[PDB]
């Protein structure tokens, strides 16, 4: 499944994930693709800050949904 | 509407009305 | 533990707190660092305004997390 991760510069990163991946797993895939440490990543989806132990499906994140990446 | 929460147009975070910049990314509410 | 407070003019304040501390105690610590009376302080965390009588643990505020300070005149 592809999802998009949009940075605050408007850059759209395409990420391959599984629908059951946890947010922590997603941050690890961003680390693998972009080289950003997971502790420096904050992901926002439809108004909510995403929590590490929950799954993408828990949040209703679907194919080609966009997560917003804020660096902390 | 003045007491309503508001979504940041940059990262979508749902912010408290007392803030005029986004709590997550500091984007101003009034651009 | 350390927590951080961000002001609207961009300042970062570092506080030493315990999770059992009330929000009132946190405002008093901010006054020491800044000079703003506690009754003019509003603290926002995770989209919520924090209430004077509750504690940091009530809001699940953890080590090295950040609160936002805005002023009430
Ligand atoms: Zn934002």
């Amino acid at each position: 499944m592809q999802i998009f991760v949009k940075t605050l510069t408007g850059k759209t990163i395409t990420l391959e994930v599984e629908p059951s991946d946890t947010i922590e797993n997603v941050k690890a895939k961003i680390q693998d693709k972009e080289g950003i440490p997971p502790d420096q990543q904050r992901l926002i989806f439809a108004g909510k800050q995403l929590e590490d132990g929950r799954t993408l499906s828990d949040y209703n994140i679907q194919k080609e949904s966009t997560l917003h990446l804020v660096l902390r | 509407d003045e007491g309503a929460q508001w979504n940041c147009t940059a990262c979508t975070f749902l912010n408290h009305p007392a803030l005029i910049r986004c709590e997550q990314c500091e984007m101003p509410r009034h651009f």
